């Protein structure tokens, strides 16, 4: 039960940390633009067993898009996203959906505007209304508070399974080994742990 | 093994880049990631287009063929002129054979839907290059050829859709004017012809797959056919009745009508309106008949998302919407039309129960169009009772929160507008919910929190008389309620409620100084709640009560022996005891909005004084201890005190502003001081423990105290009123205790809150106070510069600031700049452009608007040695760094401010505004105009950065440039032209001569 | 994980060190649970992702591990485990766990203390 995912949208808009923080849970501060695509399996639990996403995670900047809409190919869902903190961002989503749906003619899509913690947003609720005509699930998100960032996933689950009920769900968890510390190592420790009590943790002023 | 197709010295390989492909479509992890940058190589080879025939031929992936498709589209819309007109024949010719042939072979046209579109998509930017001009017979060939086949006959509908939207939809940022304008009229001539053939094909029909793509065809048309073609021929007819009969065409036809619900038509014939209103008839009746009566329950169809109904429902509430919004009055007055008119509302009345975030929008968009109308317009709530006795019904269960900012405006709006046309029903739709919370068939906390919201949401609406019976009512309700409900958590939810719905009626508390004393009193007792929200509540509902009814706390009420307000005060530290920091900060706010009602000076600086005396008498013990044991510094609890204190200033100053300064005074010299002391603090544990300490929770602590100080200074000066006591007492400790610190502190150790607290002080006394000006960027310029100056990812906060500095500076002090010796004027320009360059708008557009005001200042000097060498040393560096940014494509969103600087540039020396020759002796003849030098210097520059264009193009869009550069619109028209042309080889000259 | 009791429950972000790039990257936000198995009286850390729910920490919280302040925070952990088994194939992270308060981050060593007694015996 697999289903190839494409993400596109405006360099910078976020596209690669929120896959990223979904693959493995982390917060990516910097930007490294992607280089035409990068492709990472991403799996979800329901109540109707696992769903794996394959994931083409594509290049907004045009000097870096690779292949372009040779990524669509039997994409059988899509986000497409842009940045609230960013007009020209969304300005473009019509020239995104345009060249996904050439492709793609008749797959469920969602619309993120992503970057929804940021105080000073640009691109206002009223002004978002592009996803109506084209029948488009519309989501606010944040990869960075993670507002909503379950959201474009359960809905395209939704959609793909053919279920509207359908729930993401806590997988049972095995009862983890016991552990043999190699005294050979013992000192190999101190170091490292040496090395990670002296780095920072980042967002010292976050909530958590 | 796979890298052999990038070896073009070799014949390529098909049977290889079919490998290749495969690996990269149907393959995983390492093989799937090289294959992939393989592929991308190939198709990025300049000559890759050459291998295109072959691949087409004798690959037998559909896949390869579709990236070979893609490598010529690259060459088409980006290089095709450089081509002979037979090499361009020969692969237009190739493209159509191909199409034909996929067609024309029944089980390929089923299959490979993806390879042909992509053709088509292919045909139609060759359309682009060499239509009609070079291709005059396309359009009677592709009609012709229609009629030997259905499959070529509906592939003959995506190529015409495609095209339309090339031209129509998408040509405004892809195209010229011209070339736009030319494509648009090429179309429209022979439009006549494509109608006949749509038409036909819609007569005729059969072949659902045919007529499906016909219709969707259509739906690009009506983005811009005139309004005939549907209404003076049978087609309008067929939308409506045929076409939504079957499900198949259903889809289509309604986002056809939609649109047809938009066109451009005639206001003043009686036939079109008929018409206008059949068509509506006819729809409705369709679905009435075929899809789903009125009285269906469409929250249930759309939940279970069978097929695709969803998107048949977004699509009827998206036609009801738009058509009802624009002929509704065409229903209105005619009886025979009632039953219509009602029943198209009805069905939005149930599409508006489906439970669709997005949807509910879009009806709730028309409800707010309906019930503003009504409420103006003479004759008309009467038709619309029982739509709208629904309505409030529904807006009041999807009554969300205040925080949901657009949402909660859009719905309160509306009931606003439900509440003033019938009151009475509002109010027993209201009361009856509160019922079945009470006898607990709808109770929950969703529940009563929604209710709660819209009973919020529509104070102000009933008369004052009819407003105190209702709040009566519903609070003795909920009072009833919470008491019922067992355990904190449901007490809390209902005690929330309550706060919410009293300080959303402050009129009530305003002519009830008994229970608005009640109120409060009881906020306070919830102050000392441990349970989750409720301390919060408590916090906020009081200030919101305050921010409305403070003349009620600040006079002395009958009865009482002293303004409430001093009662209060009187007792702040057992009211606040329990409270977080924050909430102690709210609380003092919301005690500030109060004094500041006070309008006797004396009066209002000892309440001040009364209020701050706790404050005050923490931070006299800390000032002599901190002092004495400079140690203390070091202690958490120490910081963790001094930084609320200031805290609670900022509060205090905040809803205070200007009467804050007698407290600010107080203060001071000792807050100065104590800067100073925690600045050696923190110097002191970075030499001792190096960069990390900026990290440690006691270096953070300090800065902290640091960042708290400026943004009070910052809070203050704001809002003063008595500047020249700003300047004679607050600004000469200010610069002192703030300025050297920053300047010689380490980069990881300075506070970007210094830069925005100058900021401040420019902004509001930067005339008053030129030599602190030139302090400030003695002290900052140069150091920050260097910051920022690497890259554009360190240390954002200052970069953000520092620009935010110059511009006031700018703005404010220019003399500034004026002092500055040559080389930090130069690196001030240098400063300018960095911040051109940057993605980040806040810099960006800072940047360009220091350029533009910087220019001003220079013209406003008039003809003096500093202008003349000002534009001698600089006005070409302007200019080509904003040609840079105008044309790197990195920079789109600075676009506007660009062209302005760029057009202010321009119509200096087109006006003979700079004073000396631009050029320097010897260069060109010594009479020669700034003018010619100008043009020759442009033609040069961008010859050198776009070798690809002719010197016809260049000349003819600077001549047009210069032409218009008192015309801001069609300059900005002239450098999109631009835009596109430096995109590809043998763009027309003639296109800038566009009117 | 009815075969567990819930020993302590507490709301943390949980950080993993990656000595490749010298930082430490976020792995999980969301309810940390010290679970004790009903059958051996092993206690284990549990810790699950907001909104889906996925395992972001899975050990047993050994005798041998030591909590030890990180240089940037008064409301922080940090420890070496040997085999956390959240991703599947038991591994050894440096992990930092953060909380809302110094108060929680205490009372969380507290009760870490009292799950390795427990697992001693
Ligand atoms: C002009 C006044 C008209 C009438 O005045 C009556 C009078 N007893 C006023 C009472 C006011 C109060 C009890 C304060 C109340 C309305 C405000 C709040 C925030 C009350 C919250 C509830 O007490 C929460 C809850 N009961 C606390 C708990 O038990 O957990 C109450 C009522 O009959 C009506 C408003
Ligand atoms: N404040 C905030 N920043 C975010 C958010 N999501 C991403 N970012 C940041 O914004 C930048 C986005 O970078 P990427 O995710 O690589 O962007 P992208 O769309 O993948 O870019 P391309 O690969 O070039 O198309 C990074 O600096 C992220 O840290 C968010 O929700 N909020
Ligand atoms: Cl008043
Ligand atoms: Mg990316």
């Amino acid at each position: 039960v697999q289903f190839k995912l494409v993400l596109v949208g405006d360099g910078g808009t976020g596209k690669t940390t929120f896959v990223k923080r979904h693959l493995t849970g982390e917060f990516e501060k910097k930007y490294v633009a992607t280089l035409g695509v990068e492709v990472h399996p991403l799996v979800f639990h329901t109540n109707r067993g696992p769903i794996k996403f394959n994931v083409w995670d594509t290049a907004g900047l045009e000097k870096f898009g690779g292949l372009r809409d040779g990524y669509y190919i039997q994409a059988q869902c899509a986000i497409i996203m842009f940045d609230v903190t960013s007009r020209v961002t969304y300005k473009n989503v019509p020239n995104w959906h345009r060249d996904l749906v050439r492709v793609c003619e008749n797959i469920p899509i969602v619309l993120c505007g992503n970057k929804v913690d940021i105080k000073d947003r640009k691109v206002k609720a009223k002004s978002i209304v592009f996803h109506r005509k084209k029948n488009l699930q519309y989501y606010d998100i944040s990869a960075k508070s993670n507002y909503n960032f379950e959201k474009p996933f359960l809905w395209l689950a939704r959609k793909l399974i053919g279920d509207p009920n359908l729930e993401f769900v806590a997988m049972p968890a095995a009862a983890p080994p016991e552990v043999v510390m190699d005294p050979a190592l013992a000192a190999q420790y101190e170091h490292d742990l040496e090395v990670a009590q002296t780095t920072a943790l980042p967002d010292e002023d976050d909530d958590l | 093994s796979m890298e052999g197709i990038l070896d073009f010295s070799n014949d390529l390989d098909i049977a290889l880049l079919d490998q290749v492909v495969s690996t990269f479509y149907q393959g995983e992890g390492v093989q799937q990631k090289q294959a992939q940058e393989i592929l991308t190589k190939f198709q990025d080879n300049p000559d890759a287009w050459e291998k295109v025939d072959q691949i087409l031929q004798f690959s037998t992936n559909p896949q390869s063929k579709f990236i070979a498709l893609s490598i010529l589209d690259k060459l088409i819309t980006r290089k095709w002129k450089l081509l002979p007109n037979d090499h361009r024949i020969g692969i237009r010719n190739f493209v159509v054979g191909m199409i034909i042939s996929m067609c024309q072979d029944d089980e390929v046209f089923k299959t490979q839907k993806n390879l042909i579109n992509k053709s088509d998509l292919t045909l139609v930017q060759i359309l682009k290059q060499e239509w009609p001009q070079n291709w005059p017979e396309f359009i009677p060939e592709l009609i012709g050829s229609s009629s030997s086949s259905v499959n070529v006959c509906e592939n003959n509908m995506i190529v015409l859709k495609l095209l339309s939207e090339e031209v129509f939809d998408f040509s405004a940022e892809q195209m010229t004017q011209a070339k736009a304008l030319h494509l648009k009229n090429s179309m429209s001539k022979e439009f006549e012809q494509i109608f006949k053939l749509c038409f036909q094909v819609l007569e005729q029909g059969s072949s659902s797959s045919l007529i499906v793509a016909t219709l969707e065809s259509l739906l690009r048309y009506l983005h811009w056919i005139p309004y005939r073609y549907i209404y003076e021929t049978n087609i309008l007819e067929l939308l409506s009745t045929k076409f939504m009969t079957s499900p198949d065409t259903r889809a289509i036809t309604l986002k056809c009508l939609t649109e047809v619900s938009n066109l451009k038509i005639p206001q003043d014939n009686d036939l079109i309106k008929r018409q206008t209103v059949l068509f509506f008839q006819n729809t409705l009746q369709q679905i009435a008949t075929s899809v789903m009566p009125v009285t269906a329950d469409l929250k249930a169809t759309y939940a279970n998302a069978n097929g695709n109904d969803q998107s048949f429902l977004q699509d009827l509430a998206m036609f009801l919407t738009t058509y009802l919004a624009r002929n509704r009055a065409l229903l209105e007055s005619d009886e025979s039309l009632r039953e219509l008119l009602l029943n198209a509302h009805q069905y939005l009345i149930q599409l508006s129960k489906i439970e669709e975030r997005e949807l509910f929008k879009t009806t709730l968009d028309y409800w707010h169009n309906l019930v503003a109308d009504l409420f103006y317009e003479p004759l008309k709530k009467h038709i619309y009772e029982e739509i709208c006795s629904q309505l409030r019904l529904v807006i009041i269960e999807n009554m969300v929160r205040p925080e949901e900012i657009q949402l909660y405006k859009s719905e309160r709006e509306v009931l606003v507008y439900l509440t003033h046309l019938n009151v009475i029903d509002t109010e027993e739709i209201m009361i009856s919910k509160l019922a079945r919370q009470i006898d607990g068939s709808e109770w929950s906390w969703h529940n009563i929190n929604t209710l709660s919201w819209a009973i919020g949401s529509i104070s102000g609406t009933m008369s004052e008389d009819t407003e105190k019976r209702f709040v009566v009512t519903v609070i003795k309700d909920l009072l009833g309620l919470c008491e019922q409900k067992r355990g904190k958590d449901n007490k809390a939810v209902v005690a929330r409620d309550i706060m919410y719905v009293v300080g959303e009626y402050p009129r009530f508390l305003k002519a009830h100084w008994n229970f608005l004393r009640t109120v409060i009193l009881k906020l306070f007792e919830f102050m000392h709640e441990t349970h989750e929200g409720v301390q919060d509540m408590a916090c906020d509902t009081f200030i919101k009560i305050v921010q409305k009814c403070k003349y009620h706390f600040v006079i002395q009420q009958p009865r009482e022996s002293e303004p409430f307000i001093q009662t209060i005060i009187r007792d702040i530290q057992k009211t606040t005891a329990d409270l977080q920091p924050q909430q102690v900060h709210t609380f003092y706010k919301a005690c500030g909005i109060i004094i500041s009602e006070e309008r006797s000076v004396a009066e209002r600086n000892r309440l001040l004084s009364d209020l701050m005396q706790l404050p005050n008498m923490a931070w006299d013990t800390i000032v002599e201890q901190s002092t004495a044991n400079p140690t203390l510094l070091l202690d958490s609890e120490t910081v963790k005190i001094i930084a609320n204190i200031i805290k609670t200033n900022v509060a205090v100053c905040t809803s205070m502003g200007a009467d804050f300064y007698p407290q600010l005074g107080h203060i001071y010299y000792n807050m100065l001081q104590l800067y100073r002391a925690v600045s050696s603090m923190i110097s002191t544990q970075v030499a001792a423990e190096g960069l990390i300490a900026t990290k440690t929770p006691k270096v953070r602590g300090l800065r902290t105290i640091k960042k708290e100080i400026l943004k009070l200074v910052e809070t203050y000066i704001s809002k003063a009123r008595n500047l020249d006591d700003v300047v004679k007492v607050l600004v000469e400790p200010l610069l002192n205790a703030v300025l050297e610190d920053y300047m010689n502190n380490v980069p990881d150790a300075r506070d970007a809150e210094v830069l925005n607290c100058m900021t401040t002080v420019v902004e509001k006394v930067g005339h008053m106070i030129p030599q602190g000006v030139i302090l400030i960027l003695q002290s900052v310029f140069e150091c920050t510069l260097d910051m920022i100056n690497k890259d554009f990812t360190e240390y954002p906060e200052h970069r953000v600031e520092f620009y935010k500095l110059l511009k006031v500076i700018n703005e404010k002090s220019f003399a500034a700049f004026l002092e500055l010796p040559p080389a930090a004027f130069k690196l001030f320009v240098d400063a300018i452009c960095w911040a051109f360059k940057h993605n980040n708008r806040d810099v960006e557009v800072n940047g360009l608007q220091i350029a533009l005001d910087l220019v001003k200042n220079i013209e406003r000097m008039g003809n003096v040695p500093f202008a003349n060498e000002f534009h001698k040393n600089y006005f070409f560096i302007f200019v080509s760094e904003t040609f840079f940014v105008l044309t790197d494509s990195d920079h789109k969103s600075g676009f506007s401010k660009q062209a302005l600087l760029l057009m202010k540039l321009i119509s200096l020396v087109y006006d003979n505004k700079i004073s000396v020759p631009l050029y320097q002796e010897a260069e060109v003849p010594q009479g020669t105009s700034n003018q010619v030098y100008l043009s020759q210097y442009l033609a040069n520059m961008l010859s050198n950065a776009f070798p690809h264009l002719t010197s016809e193009q260049i000349a003819s869009f600077l001549s047009a440039l210069t032409k218009q550069c008192k015309d801001l619109v069609v300059f900005k028209g002239t450098l999109r032209d631009f835009l596109v042309q430096i995109k590809e080889v043998g763009g027309d000259p003639t296109d800038y001569l566009f009117a | 994980e009815e075969d567990e009791e819930v020993l302590y429950k507490v709301r943390a972000k949980l950080f993993r060190f990656d000595a490749d790039a010298k930082e430490w990257k976020e792995r999980g936000t969301g309810d940390c649970k010290f679970l004790k198995n009903k059958k051996t009286n092993k206690v284990r850390i549990l810790m699950r992702r907001d909104k889906t729910l996925k395992i972001c920490a899975n050990h047993i919280i050994a005798p041998e591990y030591t909590l030890k302040p990180n240089v940037g925070s008064d409301r922080s952990w940090v420890y070496a485990c040997t085999a956390d088994i959240a991703e599947g194939e038991a591994e050894a992270f440096t992990f930092a766990i953060r909380f809302g308060s110094k108060e929680n981050a205490d009372k969380f060593k507290e009760e870490f203390e009292k799950a390795q007694e427990i697992n001693k015996k």
